[PDB]
Order: C-alpha cells, then sequence, then structure tokens
C-alpha cells in the first residue's frame, strides 16, 4: 500500500479525468488522459513506466471525460465545444467528431459492448449516440434539470444516472426505459460507476458521504461518510474488494466495498484529486487532479 | 431532571456567539465614527 | 482575573509542594493561547502520581483533550476522550461528583471530534446514544440537525430545530438557528424581520446577533435600479441607523464596520471605503465576506493585479475549489492580454461544476469575441491565429444562437442580442478579409527562406 | 501614492549565525500574504524585537500623501504631513542590486531587492510581480510599525 510512479506536470493545464484500461485489448498497459490544455495524451504504461505514446489535439475546449473501449482498443473524448471527437489508440489519428452541438455534449459512457455511447443533454434527456453511426439513436425521456453522470454496467444490464439535485435514474438498456428513480441524495451527482458484479451502485454526491444503493430492488445499503470535500470520481477496484474515492480535499481515501472502512489513504497530491482509476488486476491505482501530476499508487 | 443543572453549572463557554462578534483586540469607534460623521457632513 | 494570574505567578516558582496550582493555571489559560493550559495540564498530569499511585482523574484529561480537539491533535484528542470515558466509568463511587455528567460531556466532545473527523456515522451514533440517556438536552439535539442538514436543508434537520425550539425558547442559539433556516430561501425577505422579533424583547437584550441578522436581512433588499425612487436611499438610511445603534453599544464589533463599508461603497465612496474596512481588515482578515468586498474595491480602481489574488486567497479554504460567485467578480474590466484567455479558462473551470447558469456562457462568448475582434480587426498577426479565430467565433456564434431560447435570465432579459449577431457578422467578414493578409504574409516568409538559403548556398 | 510595497511580515529567526555587532541583528522574517523572504536588519538597540513579532512594513518612495518627490534632506522644519507620524520606526536608504532568476528567453519570476540604508542591508526576495517599483539607484524608505495583535 503506497505510491509506484510520480509523474510530475503530466499537463500544462488541470487534468479533470483518467482512463485506463482493464482487459488484454491493448489498454491496460496504455493511460489516456483528457485535461483543459486541450491534449489528449496517450500514455503508455510500458515497463512499469508511465511513457507517452500518443498526443491528440482537435478539442476547442478543454476535456471533460476519456474512457477507453471495453471490447475495442480505440477511445473517445468529449468536452463542452459539442464535438464529441472519436479516437484509435492504434494509430493516433481521428475517427470522426459528433458534433452534439449547439452545447448539449457531457461525460462519455462507454458501453460493455462498446456500440453505443450515452451522452447527458442540458434539456435533462440521455441522448445515445451509436460509435459507428454518430447520429442520435434513440434519446431517454427522463426530463429535469440536466445529467451530470452516466455509467454503463460492466456485463450491461442497467444504467443510472446523476442529476444536479440528487437523483438517481435507473435505465434499463435492455429495453430502454425507466425502471427506477433512487432521490436518496438533494446535492448535485457528480460520478457514479456500477460494481464489477453489478449490483451495487457508489453515489458521489456533494455532501461527504458514500450511499451506496442497490440496483436490483433500488434500495439503500448503506450510508458511507466519506471525505469532508465533495467525492469527485469514484472506481471499483476489477476484482471487486475494495473501492477508491476521489474528492476535492487533496486526499485519496480507498473504501471498503465490504466493511465501509478506509483501508489506506494517499496525500501525495498537492491540489484536489479529479479522476481515478484502477489497473487491469488492481493493484496500480491512477490518479489525476489538478495538481498536474499523474501518481500511480500500488496496492499489492 | 437533574442532569441538566449536573451539567450546566461545572462547564465552562469561553466562546459563544457574541464574542466572535467583536474582534480579540481593542478597536474602538473613536477611529470609525470619526469618518462617519465626515462622510455625513460633506453630503 | 489578573490578580488570579499574579497569584499564580507567585506559586509557580516556588515549590511547597504543588499539586493543584497547575490545575488553577491551566484553569484561566483556557481562553488565552491554547498551549499554555496545555502544558499547566502536562506538567499537572505527572504531578499527581508521586503522592501515591493514583490515576488521573477524568475532568482533567477531558478538558486537556477538549483543548487538543481544537487544534490539529484530533486523533490524540480522541484518545483523551476515550480513556477519560474509561476512567469516568470506572468511578462508581463518585455520585456526588456525577460521574454521569463526566461522561456525558466527554462523550459529546468525542461526537464533536468524530463530526470534525470526516465520520458522521459514529458521530450520529454517539449524540443519540446521549439522547436516549436524556432528552432533556439542547446541544446533541442541535448538532444531529446540522448534520443531517448538511445532505439538505428540507431533511430532518428542520424538523429537529424547532422540535428542540419547542422544548426552550428561551435558548437563543435554537431560536437563531430558525432564523438560520429561512437563509437558504431568500423569498422570505421582507417576511424574515417578524420571525427574527420573537426574542427582540427586553430581557432578552441585548442581543447583538439578531440586531445584525436584520442589518443583514435589510443589506440583502439592496443593489436594485428602483434607487431612484426614494427606497433604497431609505433601506441604506435605515441599516446605517441599525449599524450606528450596535456600534455605539459595541464599538468591537467588527460585522458593524463591515456593514458601514458595505453601505458607503454603495453611497458611491470607493475611495473611502478602503479605510473603513482597513480596521475589519487588521483586526481578522481570515472571514469569508472581508476578502471580497475589499477585492471589489480593488477591482473597481482598475486593479486586477491586486483582486485576483485576494479572489484566488478565499477560495484556499477547504470547501470547494471553483465557485461561481468568485470567477463572476472575477472578470470585470479584463482587457489585458493574460486576463483575456485565462479568464476563458477560469469561467470553463467555472461552468464544469455547473453548466445551467446562463451569465457563464454568455461571460464565455463575450470573452471569445473579444479576443476575436482583438486578433482580426487592428492584425496582421500570426496565421494559425487567424484559423483559429474562425473556429472560436463560430462556437461563440452557436452560444448566440442557443442563448436566445432560454426562458429565464440573470433578472435581466438577454434581447439585447441582436448587437453582438451583428458584431460577429462583420467580425466574420473582417476574418474573411484578413485570411488573404495571412497568405500573403505566408507567400513573404517563403521568398524570405528562399533568399536565405542562396545566400547559405554562396557560402 | 508612491506605496512601492506593502505586506505583513512576522519575525522567526534572529541572528542566525550568531549576533556579531551590538546594535544591529539579522530579522528573517517571512511574509503572511505575498509569501516573501525579508532579510532587514534594525538596530536592536533603540527598537528592540523579539521573536513572533508582527510588523506593517511599507517601502515607500516618500513620506508625503501627495508625493512630492522630496529632494533628499534633512529639514526639520517642516509642517507638511508626513506618513511616518504612525510608524515607530523609520528609515532611508538607496536600493542598489535587483538580482533575479533571469534567463535567455524567457523573463523572470522571482527577485530580489537589496537596499542599503547606510549600512544596514535588506533582501526582499520573492516573485517579481511586487517588486516593479524597485529599480536601481533610487532612494526608498522603509516605515514599519509594530503590530500588537
Amino acid at each position: 500500500y503506497g505510491i509506484l510512479f510520480k509523474q510530475e506536470q503530466a499537463h500544462d493545464d488541470a487534468i479533470w479525468s483518467v482512463a485506463w484500461g482493464t482487459n488484454k485489448k491493448e489498454n491496460s498497459e496504455t493511460v489516456v488522459t483528457g485535461s483543459l490544455d486541450d491534449l489528449v495524451k496517450v500514455w503508455k504504461w510500458r515497463d512499469e513506466r508511465l511513457d507517452l505514446q500518443w498526443s491528440l489535439e482537435g478539442h476547442q475546449l478543454g476535456v471533460v471525460s476519456v474512457d477507453i473501449s471495453h471490447t475495442l482498443p480505440i477511445a473517445a473524448s468529449s468536452s463542452l465545444d459539442a464535438h464529441i471527437r472519436l479516437w484509435d489508440l492504434e494509430n493516433g489519428k481521428q475517427i470522426k467528431s459528433i458534433d452534439a452541438g449547439p452545447v448539449d455534449a457531457w461525460t462519455l459512457a462507454f458501453s460493455p459492448d462498446s456500440q453505443y455511447l450515452a451522452t447527458g443533454t442540458h434539456v435533462g434527456k440521455v441522448n445515445i449516440f451509436g460509435v459507428e453511426s454518430g447520429k442520435k439513436e434513440y434519446s431517454l425521456d427522463t426530463r429535469g434539470k440536466f445529467i451530470l453522470s452516466i455509467a454503463y454496467s460492466p456485463d450491461g444490464k442497467y444504467l443510472a444516472s446523476g442529476a444536479i439535485d440528487g437523483i438517481i435514474n435507473i435505465f434499463d438498456i435492455a429495453t430502454g426505459k425507466l425502471l427506477h428513480t433512487l432521490e436518496g441524495h438533494a446535492m448535485p451527482i457528480r460520478s457514479l460507476t456500477f460494481s464489477p458484479d453489478s449490483q451495487l451502485l457508489v453515489t458521489a454526491s456533494d455532501d461527504g458521504y458514500i450511499k451506496i444503493y442497490d440496483v436490483q430492488h433500488a434500495n439503500l445499503a448503506g450510508t458511507l461518510s466519506g471525505h469532508a470535500s465533495w467525492v469527485l470520481n469514484v472506481a471499483f477496484c476489477p476484482d471487486d474488494t475494495h473501492f477508491v474515492s476521489s474528492s476535492s480535499d487533496k486526499s485519496v481515501k480507498v473504501w471498503d466495498v465490504g466493511t465501509r472502512t478506509c483501508v489506506h489513504t494517499f496525500f501525495d497530491h498537492q491540489d484536489q484529486v479529479w479522476g481515478v482509476k484502477y489497473n487491469g488486476n488492481g493493484s496500480k491505482i491512477v490518479s489525476v487532479g489538478d495538481d498536474q501530476e499523474i501518481h500511480i499508487y500500488d496496492c499489492p | 431532571v437533574d442532569v441538566t443543572r449536573d451539567i450546566v453549572s461545572r462547564e465552562r463557554v469561553w466562546r459563544t456567539r457574541t464574542t466572535i462578534l467583536q474582534s480579540t483586540g481593542k478597536n474602538f469607534s473613536k477611529n470609525i465614527f470619526a469618518i462617519l460623521q465626515s462622510v455625513k457632513a460633506r453630503e | 482575573r489578573d490578580i488570579a494570574k499574579g497569584h499564580l505567578k507567585k506559586v509557580t516558582e516556588q515549590y511547597p509542594d504543588d499539586v493543584e496550582a497547575w490545575i488553577e493555571l491551566a484553569q484561566i489559560l483556557e481562553q488565552t493561547d491554547i498551549q499554555g493550559a496545555l502544558s499547566a495540564y502536562g506538567t499537572a498530569t505527572r504531578i499527581l502520581q508521586e503522592k501515591v499511585q493514583a490515576d488521573v482523574p477524568p475532568e482533567i484529561l477531558n478538558n486537556v483533550g477538549a483543548l487538543h480537539f481544537r487544534l490539529g491533535n484530533l486523533g490524540e484528542a480522541k484518545k483523551y476522550f476515550l480513556a477519560s470515558l474509561d476512567r469516568a466509568k470506572a468511578e462508581a463511587e463518585h455520585d456526588e461528583h456525577y460521574y454521569n455528567a463526566i461522561s456525558v460531556t466527554t462523550s459529546y466532545n468525542l461526537a464533536r471530534l468524530y463530526e470534525a473527523m470526516c465520520e458522521f456515522h459514529e458521530a450520529e451514533k454517539l449524540y443519540k446514544n446521549i439522547l436516549r440517556e436524556h432528552p432533556n438536552y439542547v446541544d446533541c439535539y442541535l448538532r444531529l440537525g446540522a448534520m443531517a442538514r448538511d445532505k439538505g436543508n428540507f431533511y430532518e434537520a428542520s424538523d429537529w430545530f424547532k422540535e428542540a425550539l419547542q422544548i426552550n425558547q428561551d435558548h437563543p442559539d435554537a431560536w437563531s438557528l430558525i432564523g438560520n433556516l429561512h437563509l437558504a430561501k431568500q423569498e422570505w425577505g421582507p417576511g424574515q424581520k417578524k420571525f427574527e422579533r420573537i426574542l427582540k424583547q427586553p430581557s432578552t437584550q441585548s442581543d447583538t446577533y439578531s440586531m445584525l441578522a436584520l442589518g443583514n436581512v435589510w443589506l440583502q433588499t439592496l443593489h436594485q435600479p428602483t434607487r431612484d425612487r426614494e427606497k433604497e436611499k431609505r433601506h441604506q438610511d435605515r441599516a446605517l441607523a441599525i449599524y450606528k445603534q450596535v456600534l455605539r453599544n459595541d464599538a468591537k464589533n467588527l460585522y458593524a464596520a463591515n456593514g458601514i463599508g458595505a453601505v458607503l461603497a454603495h453611497k458611491g465612496y470607493f475611495r473611502e471605503a478602503r479605510d473603513v474596512f482597513a480596521q475589519v481588515r487588521e483586526a481578522t482578515a481570515d472571514i469569508s465576506d472581508v476578502w471580497l468586498n475589499l477585492a471589489h474595491i480593488y477591482v473597481e480602481q482598475k486593479q486586477y493585479i491586486s483582486a485576483v489574488q485576494m479572489y484566488e486567497n478565499c477560495l484556499r479554504k477547504f470547501y470547494k475549489h471553483q465557485n461561481t460567485e468568485v470567477v463572476l467578480y472575477l472578470a470585470r474590466a479584463l482587457f489585458k492580454c493574460g486576463k483575456l484567455q485565462e479568464c476563458k479558462q477560469t469561467l470553463l473551470k467555472a461552468r464544469h461544476v455547473a453548466p445551467s447558469d446562463t451569465v457563464l456562457m454568455f461571460n464565455v462568448a463575450l470573452v471569445l469575441q473579444r479576443l476575436a475582434t482583438s486578433v482580426l480587426k487592428d492584425e496582421k498577426s500570426n496565421l494559425k491565429e487567424v484559423l483559429n479565430a474562425v473556429k472560436e467565433l463560430e462556437l461563440a456564434h452557436r452560444y448566440f444562437s442557443y442563448l436566445s431560447k432560454v426562458g429565464d435570465k440573470m433578472r435581466f432579459d438577454l434581447a439585447l442580442a441582436a448587437t453582438e449577431a451583428r458584431q460577429c457578422s462583420d467580425l466574420l467578414s473582417q476574418a474573411q478579409y484578413h485570411v488573404a493578409r495571412a497568405r500573403k504574409q505566408d507567400e513573404e516568409e517563403r521568398e524570405l527562406r528562399a533568399k536565405q538559403e542562396q545566400e547559405k548556398e554562396l557560402l | 501614492a508612491g506605496i512601492l510595497f506593502e505586506d505583513i511580515f512576522d519575525v522567526k529567526d534572529i541572528d542566525p549565525e550568531g549576533k556579531k555587532f551590538d546594535r544591529v541583528s539579522r530579522l528573517h522574517c517571512e511574509s503572511e500574504s505575498f509569501k516573501m523572504d525579508l532579510i532587514l536588519d534594525v538596530n536592536i538597540q533603540i527598537y528592540p524585537v523579539d521573536l513572533g513579532d508582527k510588523f506593517r512594513l511599507v517601502i515607500a518612495s516618500t513620506l508625503y500623501e501627495d508625493g512630492t518627490l522630496d529632494d533628499g534632506e534633512y529639514n526639520p522644519t517642516d509642517d507638511r504631513p508626513s506618513r511616518a507620524d504612525q510608524f515607530e520606526y523609520v528609515m532611508y536608504g538607496k536600493v542598489y542590486r535587483i538580482e533575479g532568476d533571469e534567463t535567455s528567453t524567457e523573463a523572470a519570476t522571482r527577485l530580489s531587492a537589496y537596499v542599503s540604508y547606510g549600512g544596514l542591508l535588506m533582501r526582499l526576495q520573492g516573485d517579481a510581480n511586487n517588486l516593479h517599483g524597485f529599480e536601481v539607484d533610487s532612494r526608498v524608505y522603509l516605515l514599519m510599525k509594530k503590530l500588537a495583535f
């Protein structure tokens, strides 16, 4: 339990998200990050070392979200420029540019089958674009204020949505319909992710509480006291034993998903961490933030 | 019950609401009300 | 207290088998420097073991842990509280000293620390353990409400606060908290006056908090275009009278000086606002209000160099990183090279946490237009920037198209969207004119490199 | 105005290589907002200072509020307003060296003003943003006042 790699000055501007692979499809060894300096740096985590492989540009505004396809070695990057641009980690080139204009562009959500791409909309809907089409296939008709977070389940059975007022919208990607609406929070939901078994659902609100709800029967499994700041990013360990939590206070606590206890905490970031993600096995925990430093956290 | 008088009679409240309002030093109104009146005189 | 302090300053040097002198010495320095009381407790803890093997009473350990609670030794204070609870339980025969009350206060401080130790579950559990044994206690029942209030101001907070007031209406803290509840939604602007005059009876007088709450709620009514109707001037006079009244009875109150500085700034005296805010800053500048109020005066006098730092210092606190109001006050009259592109970066940082606001998405378009006109009117500059300026202008135009459809605005309709549209049209024209200049400069650099290569061939 | 600098300082160490003289000592002070170093040398005899004390140092080019840029000479018989009326320790010197971390391409980020008040030195080391009012071969004052806090 410590820090393995320490990338100083990983970017010119603050990093807001980090993407790292989990499968064996040339993704776990490459780190894709998106920062406000308009550089989609494709870092290759080769020889236990974070080496730059590609430097993709083109986004007018800073990158808001980065994620790696589960069943495919290509990636995509969105921003507030309403131009969601697809990329390829095999060649460092651009596949296409989904003009989700005028402004309706938010964090991405790679489907587990790598065939659909969810994007939040200012009208409150969740537009589901096609990876190989780019056109609006079908939009979820659940209005409100705005979609602040969207996540796909690893096996593709459910889909949640974080609103600006703590409204979890449990959708069904198998049929495209709203099943449950969990409203156990009143804060804007920043980010959320599905458990590797698609059984638990962590919510990262602005109350400092990691309220882990259930998806099968839409009930709260327990209130966990998180940080004192707002939990920004949260990810599950691929072996499903723990989950890290990125908050707004230069602190990375690794909370236990089973006992609701912090097993370790990192304080090596001088600024707040914005993105946290696991490795393909769950030992290395990549982290980014306003410090513009990528820290690789090893927890054997 | 007696538990109420049992605690409020032995405790000590060094800071309360009003203490926060006054500065811990000495800043009287002699240097404040002077300008407060000078600004009114000119109008 | 002075004669007492002199008396302990005499008992300290000599050693007439002192046992309880350090207890008294700490008992007075709790208000003063917090370290001296810690030193007195540190020496007094060890002075109680030489006469006999007697365990330290839980009161001294509870007080020393309380002293450490305000400090950064949260874990050490937690250990002090736990050991105090364990000793206090061991007093099975100290019924006259009420070991139960000692345990109650120790657990109260411990729950407060857990609430401060990023662990609200344990603090809720401990405060409830106090409730189940003594429902006539106020502070625990009030702290549970704030715990619930972090998640929202409509949860059990708003119910527990009123219930604690119903059990004790003569408690200033609970009634002031009832007043605090209405502050989340300022729709009760004129109506909150009534609920703030409930305990303004002479028995509770004088209460500076209710008076300053009245002053604040009366200042909130300012910043309106109805001043010429002889309405806001009367409001300024009333608030100034309140501040003068709380100044006469209390000259050392800083909030009165803050309020008179605010109204004087509203009266158009920004040169004379610095002097009045100077005393408030010199007393204690570590209050969120003074940083912003002074940075307003700095940004008003064309001093962004002294205003951006004062806005960043207020954000240094452990509460958030990207607040909307601070960045809104950040960009006021920025026109320089380093105050436009970076202004876009901070605007994007602000809009990242909550893009639903219209002011941010208007200001980004405005600053984009400013840079576009700063590169496409008198320039004649680098070519790549001409290629980027058209993209920025197109994004600004798309935002212009998008903004007109929104219903609500910042209390002022954005029907003045025509003028920037005409501006963007003429900038599009100028950019199409200046791209030719870019090509001319491209040819110019090509021929200069050719006429340099020929000379290098000569050599 | 003429305020070339203004900021609160506090003393953390006094003659750390050991006191050399008998009336002067080194004051390795630090700032509170601008985060800048200070190596001021005050007359410890007439103006004693102990550790932890805070003072309001203000480097000013002139002692007059209107800023008339006095020629420089001792004229006690002067009824004009003087800024020194609210300071317990005022000095007069001439900055002689402005060292910074300059390079061949990009401008400096941290300067270091070296001013000599007829023998008493001071290095106001810090960022290169608030030291714009310091130029070599120019007269400056000190204008410090200890804070009671």
